[PDB]
DNA sequence: CAACGCATGAGCTAGATCCG
């Protein structure tokens, strides 16, 4: 869940780095 | 921001995911 | 006699008649009304032969077979009037089987007028000279009797007569009693039997004459069975006619301070008369009861019923109007009504104390309590149960207590309760114990942390503004974007703005409605965002409807939604006070101009409706209007002279703004998988000028400015324009000279004479009048169309002999005078 | 053919268009299809993609966020019905946020069967307010298209197309600028139709190659088998995803693919009542070989293993998945957000949920009505509890109205501990029933369920109040309603009466809503019955009604008063609504009275209708009188300073006019009319006070001319007498008379003669005039105006 | 025993089974 890991707290570019392969 | 949702979300994961594309079961 | 007993109303039942056993003179008033079911065979065993002087009134109003009254009332002697009934003193109205009036012994009704009315079987009216009984005879109303058309026979025996309006009738109140007159030298004190008048102060009858110990009704005042004019030390007046020592007036007032309902009359002391009440600028000492004056706001004193009072509307506060200081408790539960503005500041806008405690209990319409504008103190010497003195329920729209900052509350002892108000926030009572003082004497009281600040905030940042533009008629409001961190959230924003007379207006003041406010709310959608510190991203408003001159308060309050987790956000700007600029004014209103001499006018006018800043000084402008040349060319001796978003609509508004805010929160949640020139005068600070140098009768042309600001290259308005005229001189029209004249030989004779130097605006006809002494004049009117063309005038048809010319010039003001008598004469 | 291309699973195409070339051949796709993400995309080689052979797609569509798609009719021709099996939060199709969409260009489409369409937030898209949605979606209301560039009307939109007359007004209904919809006649719907409107065969949709033919048709509609359509295809096929039938060779070798469960998606297909379906259902098991289902011994329960051990019921995506399984072994949560009206899908999927073993929380949900689309819950188990120990719990439910119909439901809750907060629709008494059933009986908080803010915005009583006596006058009208005595004598406040004014009876019910307004019905006071110690007494309780209108319609109900208590009894009562209308009174004054004159014995009048008639004017009422000239113009000499230049009772009963003709009367005099309006008239004539008008005719021609030969009379002493005729009947009076003398070379001099000295001098004589021959001319005038003259006569002496 | 005579009608004197 994106809208709750990078909305309701903050989220670090390792993690959002993820989410593209 | 660091607050990254709203609009925004789908515009600031573009530029940091620009040639890889984007990831799908 | 007997003894003073209060007054009495009966009504239905004449069982209650057996209380006047043993009165004589019945203070206050006897009314006796409405008796249905009473046969006359009722009232002939009822009599109170010792009733002698009632000081208030009287009333019978419709009784059913009252015979006659000259059994019940049969030595009543004076009716005194301090008290009155519709400014009537003795009432008899519908009553039926009355005969006669029969009251044969009153004297002297001292104040007010009788009324007489619709009492089908009544004579015996006629004979009834009311011009020695009553002193003021001009307001009594006898109507619609049994005597409008005169049947039965009032004979009566013997008896003295007097003569009212030319008839000469006799005085009879019944046909066995008559009129009682004492003859005019010893006019109020009434006669004897046989004619000698009574001592100096009694009223109506004496027993022995010059005795004044023993009359039966004492004018001014009784005392001790003796009569006196004016009751000296150690005794007081009382009701104004009898007269009582220190003792007898002090007992009764504790006897009722105390009220059974009402009241008592709670009785001071005051230059010699125990009164009811001191009147404006005057308060009791408790302790000898004395009347002292005032310094400052007296207190009223304003007493409650039964320990609590209820306000449910306006009408419901209207006891409480002017009331000070109140001793009890007090609760208060409005819904609504019309015209909620300002009337709940105005009926408790002056209020100072409340002792007892205070329940706001079920009240919906209110928004702050900031009406308890000049209340200083709640101590509450009474408890309420549960050891409280301050409750609050059911308070859905209630969103501040008190301006802390402007006003300074305390309190000393009890607890208080905050319980279900939603919109009072949470910091709002914890701003009140540093002024109330419940952290010193430090106590527990029980306020929930939940039970408040939903569909509230109190957690706002601070919005700046950042630019401000003022010209003559706009101002623009460019300020600081504020975002809430999930920028979905916020819907839009609200400015709020009023004019102000000073730097002193407060937030949520005045208001205080349902669906009213005494601002001008206006709204205006959010700007876009682009995630750029420096774009084209600022919000704005443009506000147009201004007036010149003005000062406003501004301020922006922005409106957010609620994340599930009763968290909410949002701003709110500071108070900043903003001023216009100055315009040129508009014309000063309606002048007038009288004149007063040959050679003045005087102004009067009004100064401007709008006048756009401080105004330094006006500008008078006069020139002349010569004369109307196409006057000129008229014979004047023909025909005379030729001169809304209500509450559901927020909710609905705010649930499509969380429907479009949840699809697009769903729709990432799926798609996204994690990797595992004239002259001119300056007139200050007045209203008037006197202008002088001056041509007379000569019409000028006045021009009036109002000029505001001067030294920095003035500027100013359109002129005022008005006309004026001066008074003519009366001198100045004569002719000057004798008329010469020339005796042509066939009968057409030469008057000329010269025009007078200086006239009146113009001199438009010529009267001549040649006559000869002892035969008839005949006038000619002279133009000036033919003066102007023979330099003269030619009089034809003129017989020969000596004769007296009287001549004249008729100009635009009046008459001059006539010359001498121009004697052109032949020796016969 | 039918369907002559390939069978095409569910597609994402994402970031390229390498992957869009896998669609060349398919016909139908079962599953969804996705257009994703696509970013480096220029609008220049959209136009070189077709795909022609696309029919129906089974699920639904959803387009979001691609850059270079300026109109839909390069990609998508030919599909005719999208038929939404599986929704996309309750949508059929979603096209969400493109950037260069200009036109729509779906310009085949007929039936979406089962769904909506949301067209949210474009920056170019024009055509959307040509579209007539009603007609291709079989429900309307469920639409959400807000936010576009169609929120001015400012785009063009010129079109060259019946122009329907849906709504009111006469707009015409076009697809592109230069394709237009078909809409034929209506008397097959949805049959299929052809060019020259022929209607096709029964079972079929959209367009039609030849009319009535089961094998040549485009877009079938019930199932599907070898090139036909068949109403319900015969038992040597089965059913399959409700639009095919095949043979029992396919049905039975996808268990052997995903009997080896490398992913958790597949499910194994058997066969059950005609149907390959995934799961059999519940009271079912499977047998060993032949994949078949049997009756159960005793029950067996299809258990719904949820995972994580919540659930967030949002729409009808997330209520799909809870289909057709009966014991859940976690928790739900009910949030339906917004929404329009969500009763009428929720009751046929999770509607047969028997036991649940966790909590249920209904919050923020808005557009509830009852709870009653759970069926068969029996017991709520409750082996866990929600913060605070709670098992049922509510919040902000602003619509909610009903938790179950309880004359025949029964639920039992073991443990737990109930929670209500802010409904402001639901009244004590459908909870308190529902603590007495349920498995709990004195299990509360204080601060238990909430006593305040449940069901302030809505009034709800049980016991009832009749009237006894009703009577009417024409400003008061009173009422009398039998007693009412709760268990304690103290517990009252009193009453309340409401009254307002309807002219018609189709007024509403009391909604409870306190919000200052009109609508709170003029709420009286009234005081509460003195405690009377005696059943017949004076605690019969009325009131009566002052400020009243006359013949008006009002609407009375009663309520009583009485405080809450922590008890569980009086919740008060209330009367319900009647009508009683008052009798009438006197009239108004009628108004604007104008009366015309325009000959010499015509004169009209109209008016209007007073402004309070208070009742049915029965007739208005109409005297006139005539008023005679003033006796002060009778006896003053008229050439003088001063001319003068002007301008029993017979009735009739006028009804139903508004202007009056009165014809014959005597000319040039003035009436005084005076008229009144009148309400019911043979028993107690009963009108209003009158409204006066001074009226006067026009004047006639030839009334003061005067005819015949004027006699001159010769006198000795040269004052001459003359004779003529007063004329008989002036125009109202006459005033003077004009006579005037000629000779040959003067102008003429005329000479005054009044009434006085023509009375006095017996016609006119003539003072002191030279010998000759003059001639005489004569005139009369009278107050209306002049005369003609006479013939000049001569009258001549002789010196 | 079921409108009206032993009043008027919201103008300091009561309030519409308010009194028989």
């Amino acid at each position: 869940g994106i809208v709750e890991q990078c909305c309701t707290s903050i989220c670090s570019l390792y993690q959002l780095e993820n989410y593209c392969n | 921001n660091q607050h990254l949702c709203g609009s925004h979300l789908v515009e600031a994961l573009y530029l940091v995911c620009g040639e890889r594309g984007f990831f799908y079961t | 006699p007997g003894e003073v007993c209060p007054g009495m109303d009966i009504r239905n039942n004449l069982t209650r008649l057996h209380e006047l056993e043993n009165c004589s003179v019945i203070e206050g008033h006897l009314q006796i009304l409405l008796m249905f079911k009473t046969r006359p065979e009722d009232f002939r065993d009822l009599s109170f032969p010792k009733l002698i002087m009632i000081t208030d009134y009287l009333l019978l109003f419709r009784v059913y077979g009252l015979e006659s009254l000259k059994d019940l009332f049969p030595n009543l002697t004076v009716i005194r009037g301090s008290r009155l009934f519709f400014n009537y003193a003795l009432v008899i109205f519908e009553m039926v089987h009355l005969k006669e009036l029969g009251l044969y012994n009153l004297m002297n009704i001292t104040r007010g007028s009788v009324r007489i009315e619709k009492n089908n079987e009544l004579c015996y009216l006629a004979t009834i000279d009311w011009s020695r009984i009553l002193d003021s005879v001009e307001d009594n109303h006898i109507v619609l009797n049994k005597d409008d058309n005169e049947e039965c026979g009032d004979i009566c025996p013997n008896c003295p007569a007097t003569v009212i309006n030319g008839q000469f009738v006799e005085r009879c109140w019944t046909h066995s009693h008559c009129q009682k007159v004492c003859p005019t030298i010893c006019k109020s004190h009434g006669c004897t039997a046989e004619g000698l008048c009574c001592h100096s102060e009694c009223l109506g009858n004496c027993s022995q004459p010059d005795d004044p110990t023993k009359c039966v009704a004492c004018r001014n005042f009784y005392l001790d069975g003796r009569c006196v004019e004016t009751c000296p030390p150690p005794y007081y007046h009382f009701q104004d006619w009898r007269c009582v020592n220190f003792s007898f007036c002090q007992d009764l007032h504790h006897k009722c301070k105390n009220s059974r309902r009402q009241g008592c009359h709670q009785y001071v002391i005051h230059n010699n008369k125990c009164i009811p009440e001191c009147p404006s600028g005057y308060t009791m000492n408790s302790s000898n009861l004395l009347c002292t004056p005032c310094l400052g706001p007296c207190p009223k004193v304003c007493h409650l019923l039964e320990g609590e009072k209820t306000i449910d509307s306006v009408t419901s506060a209207q006891e409480l109007r002017g009331c000070t200081v109140i001793n009890g408790s007090l609760i208060i539960n409005i819904r609504g009504g019309n015209n909620l503005a300002a009337e709940l500041e105005a009926n408790l806008g002056l209020i100072e104390e409340i002792s007892g405690y205070l329940k706001i209990r079920r009240s919906y319409a209110l928004v702050s309590l900031s009406f308890f504008r000049k209340l200083r103190l709640i101590r509450g010497e009474t408890l309420e149960i549960g050891n409280y003195s301050f409750y609050a329920l059911d308070n859905q729209n209630l969103r501040q207590l008190w301006d802390w900052s402007k006003h300074n509350l305390t309190t000393t002892q009890g607890k208080l309760f905050f319980h279900y108000n939603p919109k009072l926030c949470l910091s709002e009572i914890h701003k009140m114990e540093e002024v109330s003082g419940t952290k010193g004497r430090q106590e527990r009281n029980d306020i929930a942390l939940k039970t408040n600040g939903d569909k509230a905030s109190c957690e706002n940042e601070l919005l700046k503004f950042s630019y401000i533009r003022t010209s003559f008629d706009k101002i623009l409001l460019r300020w600081e974007p504020y975002w809430p961190p999930d920028f979905r959230d916020l819907l839009g924003f609200m400015l709020f703005y009023k004019e102000a007379p000073y730097q002193n207006v407060t937030e949520f003041d005045g208001q205080d409605a349902c669906g009213s406010n005494s601002w001008t709310v206006v709204d205006i959608d959010p700007p876009l965002r682009s995630n750029d510190p420096k774009s084209q991203n600022h919000p704005g408003w443009l506000m147009r409807g201004l007036k010149p001159w003005t000062q406003y308060a501004i301020f922006v309050k922005t409106l957010v939604t609620f994340s599930d987790e009763r968290r909410t956000y949002g701003a709110k700007s500071d108070i900043i006070y903003v001023q216009t600029d100055a315009t040129n004014p508009s014309v000063p209103l309606d002048p007038i101009s009288v004149s007063n001499s040959s050679s003045q006018i005087i102004l009067k006018w009004k100064p401007p409706s709008d006048p756009n800043g401080n105004i330094t000084h006006y500008l008078v402008f006069w020139e002349r209007q010569a004369e109307d040349s196409e006057l000129f060319e008229l014979d004047y001796c023909l025909k005379g002279l030729k001169l809304p978003k209500t509450d559901s609509q927020i909710l609905k508004e705010l649930e499509e703004s969380s429907f479009r805010k949840t699809f697009e929160d769903y729709l990432h949640n799926v798609v996204f998988v994690p990797r595992p020139h004239r002259p001119f005068e300056k007139v200050v600070n007045k209203e008037s000028l006197v202008i002088s140098g001056l041509r007379h009768f000569t019409g000028y042309r006045i021009e009036l400015q109002a000029c505001n600001q001067d030294t920095p290259e003035e500027r100013c308005s359109v002129a005022a324009y008005v006309s004026a005229r001066t008074m003519p001189e009366a001198k100045a029209d004569d002719i000057v000279g004798p008329v010469t004249h020339e005796i042509f030989e066939n009968n057409v004779v030469h008057l000329m004479w010269q025009e007078p130097k200086e006239p009146n605006g113009l001199i438009v006809l010529y009267e001549v009048s040649y006559r000869r002494y002892g035969d008839e004049e005949l006038h000619l009117c002279v133009s000036r169309k033919h003066f102007a063309l023979e330099r003269g005038c030619r009089l034809r048809g003129l017989s020969p002999g000596n004769y007296s010319v009287r001549i004249r010039a008729t100009s635009l003001a009046g008459n001059g005078s006539w010359t001498e008598p121009t004697y052109f004469y032949v020796t016969d």
